[PDB]
């Protein structure tokens, strides 16, 4: 015969042979080599996902969901279910009424960080051909406890390092898209400077003729100080 | 469906500037960036940059950070390309596929891939006057050239800039006719040629006679090719 | 009045799911993605992988050359799938 | 960067069998990234395998792709006439940077072919001018691969001469190629004897052809 | 293999202590601060922040 | 105009890199006997179960 | 909701015989939660076992709680006539849920 060191390995199984494409194999069939975690069977040949004991786990793509309860909300406990072009935005009461629009670069940037998460994470692609066996038909004493032993401590063990990942991710995520909103806030601040306070909720009181042109402005970037100066009457 | 519209090809004089423009139907042009990619004669793809419609965030090539300014128009949907200061090895042909995907979270890898492209703008870059070409005879050999075999052709040289079109005895003869593709002399102007086989016999009873148009120029030049004889 | 306001807020959906972070077990997100494949299509895919259907016989069978696995001589395999349907015709063996 | 080496970088196939065209990354990367394109010859490039082994929409189920880290291959079966062009490889850096590849030409169909090789002097007309071409032609010649030799009074001559080849043509799947040799009128008068030498595959014994200047 | 599996359960174990306990003092010090915002944006134009 | 660098913040944040530092370039596995990997040729049982 | 199945919903033993009751989880719970409790007839709620398996204070030695994960058990040695009555599986999360079970009838 022909003995080659080799990648070929054999499996246990009793599902048909169908006519697909897969690049994972397990017994009871083929799985996506995409999602970074499995729970079908420990058996695996070929570039497959890591083998947990958890069912399901979550990862977060998106920021804490806060519901809404006239007058306008902000930040501070509010979260406004119409805005659909954008994540964060701007509300406005001025005197000709009440408007919304989206800020488009702060919701680019948190969903780029997410989006650099996943692709750390779903990517990957573990690639294993021949291994040891877990299913055993007779009782054969010594290196049977051994081998089981790996692969339930080797099991175990991924099953931490998953479950620590997702949670520090969604952490990480959860912290993020808040932030944002807080940088929004405060570069908001300092560009009103003399003319607005804080509201308590996260509505800017400011004090000054505003049209829609104002309102515009605020969010451009291009509101000035200067030009709306004498509205500083405020205190008096 | 979704279609990607360029602009039109441009001859510019070395040290100048030009903008190049992409266009997009069907898609919603703010969720999708468009990024340029050229392609210089004999050589691969090379990118350039990215401008992105949601955010005016760019992107450029280390070797065309400081000449290149990219810019986006939301009416309606159009990306401009300004590249300054061009040089020679900046001819090349300009293509705008269309980006990545700015407006959600992404798990898919189609929008992480350029998906649709737009036909191509050519950008020749050189200092030479548009000149119509001339048009010499490459006249069938004696002996026959072969035993059933004549060869005859025209020599189109000294043109410039690109493109020519070359059709023989007014589009009748379409068969074994070869127009070889142009080559940049060392003066700047494009020299080709075009052949085409024809029965030894044929060559008393047909008049072979080339067709040369060059629209840059507005100059059409047509050539009776035959056997010279002394 | 020459007084407006400016409120500055974020996006909230009618269908929320459920994270765990370091913290709170339970909190509730507008998107979430599934990390963990908890399904099987039933059927064991061909490409690209060469799999050989071991049908009656074991490998060793097939090695022995008992005559049911005389298809299976000089094969070439990346994943011999045996079978539980597996028995052998021929001189009892063992195989030390 | 994230430099892409692509091989073979010319691949000669029959039509009807299997191809496999190799991607290789400098650096390990996700099969997120690295998807694969076609340009055909005077049309826009277009998509074929996003990712690393999803199909993109329209293209043929034959069109395959697979592959991780630093190694990635694109496999077509029972190729047709549509399928020959050349091939890119691409993939992406986080702040958006798209390295592409060399590219494999797929230069297909065989049959070698003997060329047929003709020589065409110089005009009176461009004589007039100052500035004397002599073109040597190779007409229905496979493989590509052909070697011209400028011989003038059984002396060769080195850069004084161009040459052009035309793509595959879809008839009969052979290549054409031109050679100008470019001189002034008085280098020209200076000579009798102008020959090209051609040197190719299909021909044993290389074939010269000659023509005597102020000779018909 | 058990000295394997010790060596790799402790080091998760230490980064566990390590990682929850910053967290812990993170979250203590972010109420604070929180209050503190909280107290001003309430008091308005009245008073300052003394240092 | 001029710069005058505030040292304090510099050396507290100096001082928490250094911690971090500390902590993890000063690690001595003391592993002695173990098993190979090197096998000039094939076995069986031990040998998919040693690699594993 | 997280929803806790009791069984056997009625349990027949005779007096001085050893009873095990059972509840799952429908999703894995830390032993930190899951307690039970025993309602005889015309009288409050009593608790029997905090946490997974510790006795309450006052409580007799026989009532032993136990189980990991989605199963839970609560075993009863050498049953006495006291110890007629319903007995509640109880879970608990961090919005504060007490998730309560259809309860097991002991008719001894
Ligand atoms: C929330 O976060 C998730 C996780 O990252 C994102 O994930 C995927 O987004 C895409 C949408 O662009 C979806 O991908 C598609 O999955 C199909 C598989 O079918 C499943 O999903 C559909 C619902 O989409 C179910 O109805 C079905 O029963 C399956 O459960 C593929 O078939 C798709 O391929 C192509 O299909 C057509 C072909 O005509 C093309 O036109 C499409 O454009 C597409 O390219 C595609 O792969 C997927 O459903 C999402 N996953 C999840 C878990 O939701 C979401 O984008 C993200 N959403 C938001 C709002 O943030
Ligand atoms: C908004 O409306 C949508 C309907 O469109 C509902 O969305 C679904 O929500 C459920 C729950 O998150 C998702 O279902 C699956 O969850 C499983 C485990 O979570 C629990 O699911 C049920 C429902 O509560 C419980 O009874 C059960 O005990 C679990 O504790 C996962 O196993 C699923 O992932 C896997 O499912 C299949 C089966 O193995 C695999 O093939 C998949 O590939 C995947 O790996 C899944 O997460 C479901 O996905 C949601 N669908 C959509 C379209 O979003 C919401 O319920 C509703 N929300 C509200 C607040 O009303
Ligand atoms: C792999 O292993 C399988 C299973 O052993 C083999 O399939 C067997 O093939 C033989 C040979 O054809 C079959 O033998 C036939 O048995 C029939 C009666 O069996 C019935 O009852 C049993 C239970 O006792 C069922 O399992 C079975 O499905 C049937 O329902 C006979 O009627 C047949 O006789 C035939 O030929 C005579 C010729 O004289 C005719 O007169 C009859 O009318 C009839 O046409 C025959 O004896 C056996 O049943 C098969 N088993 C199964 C489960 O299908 C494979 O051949 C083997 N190899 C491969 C490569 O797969
Ligand atoms: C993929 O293939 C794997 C492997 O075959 C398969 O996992 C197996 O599933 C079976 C069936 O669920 C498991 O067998 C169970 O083992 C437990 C623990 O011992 C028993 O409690 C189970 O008993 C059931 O039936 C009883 C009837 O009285 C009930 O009272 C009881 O509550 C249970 O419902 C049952 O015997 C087996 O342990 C696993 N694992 C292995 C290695 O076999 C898996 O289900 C397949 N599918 C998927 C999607 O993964
Ligand atoms: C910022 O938004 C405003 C919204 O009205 C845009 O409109 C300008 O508003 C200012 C108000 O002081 C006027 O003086 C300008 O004449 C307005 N311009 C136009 C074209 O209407 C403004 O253009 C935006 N600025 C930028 C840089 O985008
Ligand atoms: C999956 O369910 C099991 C209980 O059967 C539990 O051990 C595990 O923690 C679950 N995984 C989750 C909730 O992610």
């Amino acid at each position: 015969f022909k003995i080659r060191s080799g990648k070929s390995s054999i499996m246990r199984s009793d599902a048909p042979i169908g006519k697909c494409n897969s690049e994972c194999i397990t017994p009871n069939g083929s799985i996506p080599n995409d999602k970074p975690f499995q729970n079908v069977n420990r058996i695996t040949y070929g570039a497959c996902p890591r083998y947990v004991k958890q069912n399901t786990l979550k990862l977060a793509t998106g920021m804490r969901n806060v519901p809404e309860k006239g007058a306008i909300a902000g930040f501070i406990e509010n979260g406004w279910e119409g805005m659909v072009d954008g994540w964060y935005g701007f509300r406005h009461q001025n005197s000709e009424g009440r408007g919304q629009a989206a800020d488009l670069k702060s919701t680019q940037a948190a969903i780029d960080q997410i989006n650099g998460k996943l692709n750390r994470l779903i990517g990957k692609t573990n690639e294993k051909f021949h291994q040891i066996e877990k299913e055993f038909s007779e009782v054969e004493g010594r290196i049977q406890d051994l081998e089981k032993y790996v692969e339930d401590t080797k099991i175990d063990l991924w099953s931490y390092n998953a479950e620590l990942l997702v949670a520090l991710e969604n952490q990480h995520t959860i912290d993020l898209t808040d932030s944002e909103m807080n940088k929004l806030f405060e570069k908001t601040k300092k560009q009103l400077r003399e003319n607005a306070e804080d509201m308590g909720n996260g509505c800017f009181k400011i004090y000054h003729k505003c049209d829609n042109a104002c309102i515009g402005s605020i969010r451009n970037g291009t509101y000035d100080h200067d030009v709306y100066r004498d509205e500083a009457l405020n205190n008096r | 469906q979704v279609q990607l519209v360029q602009s039109a090809p441009e001859v510019k004089r070395p040290g100048a500037s030009v903008r190049l423009s992409c266009k997009a139907s069907g898609y919603t042009f703010n969720t999708y960036g468009i990024i340029w990619v050229r392609q210089a004669p004999g050589q691969g793809l090379e990118w350039m940059g990215w401008i992105s419609a949601y955010t005016g965030n760019t992107n450029y090539a280390q070797k065309v950070q400081g000449r290149v300014t990219m810019t986006t128009d939301i009416t309606t949907s159009t990306a401009y390309l300004e590249l300054r200061g061009l040089r020679s090895d900046d001819t090349a042909v300009y293509y705008c596929a269309r980006g990545l995907l700015q407006g959600a979270v992404i798990l898919d890898s189609y929008h992480y891939a350029l998906d649709f492209w737009g036909q191509g703008t050519t950008v020749t870059v050189s200092g030479a006057s548009t000149k119509g070409p001339s048009v010499f005879p490459l006249a069938p050999s004696s002996k026959s050239t072969s035993g059933g075999t004549a060869a005859l052709g025209c020599l189109v040289k000294d043109y410039f800039p690109e493109p020519v079109t070359v059709s023989w005895n007014s589009g009748a003869l379409t068969s074994g006719v070869h127009t070889f593709p142009a080559v940049l002399q060392s003066s700047g102007l494009y020299s080709l040629s075009s052949v085409v086989t024809v029965p030894s016999s044929s060559l008393g009873t047909q008049t072979y006679i080339c067709n040369v148009n060059h629209k840059p120029s507005n100059t059409k030049v047509d050539k009776r090719v035959e056997p010279k004889s002394c | 009045n020459s007084t407006a306001t400016l409120c500055l807020g974020h996006h909230a959906v009618p269908n929320g799911t459920i994270v765990k972070t370091i913290t709170n077990d339970q909190i509730e997100v507008t998107n979430a993605t599934e990390l963990v494949q908890s399904s099987s299509t039933g059927e064991i895919c061909d490409s690209p992988h060469q799999i050989l259907d071991g049908k009656n016989c074991t490998l060793i069978d097939a090695l022995l050359g008992d005559p049911q696995c005389d298809g299976f001589q000089n094969k070439k395999w990346d994943l011999f799938v045996e079978r539980s349907k597996a028995y052998s015709n021929c001189y009892p063996y063992d195989v030390p | 960067e994230i430099v892409l080496t692509q091989s073979p970088g010319t691949l000669s196939l029959s039509p009807g069998e299997r191809a496999t065209l190799s991607c290789r990354a400098s650096q390990s990367v996700t099969n997120r990234f690295i998807a694969w394109y076609q340009h055909k010859p005077g049309q826009s490039p277009r998509l074929l395998i996003y990712g690393a082994s999803s199909r993109a929409t329209g293209i043929p189920d034959r069109f395959s792709g697979r592959g991780s880290g630093t190694d990635f291959t694109l496999t077509i079966s029972r190729l047709e006439p549509e399928d020959f062009a050349v091939y890119y490889c691409q993939q992406y850096d986080t702040s958006p940077r798209w390295t592409f590849g060399q590219g494999t030409k797929l230069e297909i169909k065989r049959t070698v072919a003997a060329p047929s090789v003709f020589i065409f002097p110089p005009s009176d007309e461009q004589l007039k001018s100052g500035t004397a071409s002599v073109v040597c032609l190779l007409n229905n010649f496979y493989p590509r691969e052909a070697k011209v030799q400028w011989k003038v009074d059984n002396a060769l001559q080195s850069g004084n001469s161009q040459e052009s080849v035309t793509e595959q043509d879809s008839k009969d799947s052979t290549y054409s190629l031109s050679s100008t040799l470019t001189l002034s009128k008085a280098d020209y008068e200076k000579h009798k004897v102008y020959a090209c030498e051609v040197t190719h595959q299909g021909l044993s014994s290389p074939v010269t052809k000659s023509f005597n200047r102020g000779e018909c």
